[PDB]
């Protein structure tokens, strides 16, 4: 434990309102959706971009 | 912000349409067979039905958010008296039928210029096809281009109270139907079908494929002979109930042939000429998407 690391969860409501319209404003495409199937390999590679 | 299997949101607990009659609360498939019909003479005969016009109006630039689906239905199926409605923000809908538009359509039944906080919405994919045909919705009253108030009305007999071994020559005799009553009746189903979420039954037409549209349209052949019984007393010529010892009858006149006017008066749901252009452009809209 430690009360800390394992995951992150957070409301998608919280996620429109702060991050969405900041992460916005450069020229990022949009956040990845999490794949059904295992992506362990880019998660981070689409994250990256 | 639901999505779906192409099971589509009608194979869904969320949203179930029900009429509340017996007692208790039952769903469509049992109340029709309570409809039983004979023969009176005049042949009524399945005609073609003219294809829509590809033009679609504008949405006017309106500020705030108008309840699309709310007239939809406050006009087919509404009960309480509607003055003319031929005018009005009911066109909105093709603001959703291009591409990359930010407004979206909740549950519910509203139309969002911006996706709010706490909002459950249609998906964004499929509610554009349900637009590109629907929102052809908003020229009901302009002239040169409303439907005829009279033969799809033919095709709707053909419906609800047309026996297979009929439609499969597309003749049948006109008919006169009439099931077993209680009180209020006719104006109760009304005040009943009216919340029902239309909006989550008229998606799935437009998406679903020939997979689960064979299974979808089997499943559903019902909650659309619902909505276009009480659809149909809006129009027949008389509806006096025959007594028999203890029970009541609720003979209804002509279903399938359209008048002009109500038989209801005081005792069922009532149109007007400004719907009457309104439920030909319907009626006629539907048609195509399911036959």
């Amino acid at each position: 434990d430690d009360l800390d690391e394992g995951i992150r969860m957070t409301t998608y409501d919280q996620y429109l309102s702060h991050i969405r319209e900041r992460l916005h404003i450069t020229n990022v495409p949009d956040p990845i959706y999490i794949t059904g199937a295992s992506t362990p390999d880019q998660i981070a590679a689409s994250v990256q971009a | 912000m639901l999505q779906q299997p192409t099971g589509g949101y009608t194979t869904l607990e969320q949203f179930a349409f029900t009429i509340r009659n017996d007692g208790t609360n039952a769903t469509p498939t049992q109340f029709l067979q309570l409809l039983s019909y004979e023969a009176t003479e005049n042949e009524l005969v399945k005609k073609t039905i003219p294809t829509p016009e590809t033009h679609l109006p504008s949405a006017r630039n309106v500020p705030g958010n108008v309840y699309i689906e709310d007239a939809i239905t406050q006009a087919l199926f509404g009960i309480s008296a509607q003055n003319v409605n031929a005018h009005g923000y009911f066109s909105r809908l093709s603001a959703l039928a291009l591409p990359n538009t930010s407004a979206r359509l909740g549950l519910d039944g509203v139309i969002y210029n911006s996706e709010t906080i706490n909002i459950p919405f249609y998906d964004p994919a499929a509610v554009a096809n349900f637009a590109a045909t629907y929102a052809k919705l908003g020229n009901a009253s302009t002239p040169r281009y409303r439907a005829d108030m009279i033969d799809i009305y033919a095709h709707v007999g053909l419906e609800l109270a047309g026996t297979d071994a009929e439609r499969a020559a597309g003749v049948m005799p006109v008919k006169r139907a009439k099931f077993d009553s209680w009180e209020g009746s006719l104006i109760s189903l009304s005040r009943d079908v009216v919340n029902w979420k239309i909006l989550a039954f008229l998606i799935d037409l437009c998406s679903l494929e020939g997979e689960a549209l064979r299974a979808f349209k089997t499943r559903n052949r019902d909650v659309f002979r619902m909505m276009l019984f009480i659809m149909s007393t809006a129009v027949a010529a008389n509806v006096v109930n025959r007594k028999v010892t203890k029970r009541v009858d609720r003979v209804l006149e002509y279903i399938g042939v359209n008048s002009m006017r109500t038989a209801g008066r005081t005792a069922t749901i009532t149109y007007d000429l400004s719907r009457h252009e309104f439920a030909a452009k319907f009626l006629q809209l539907t048609f195509t998407r399911w036959n």
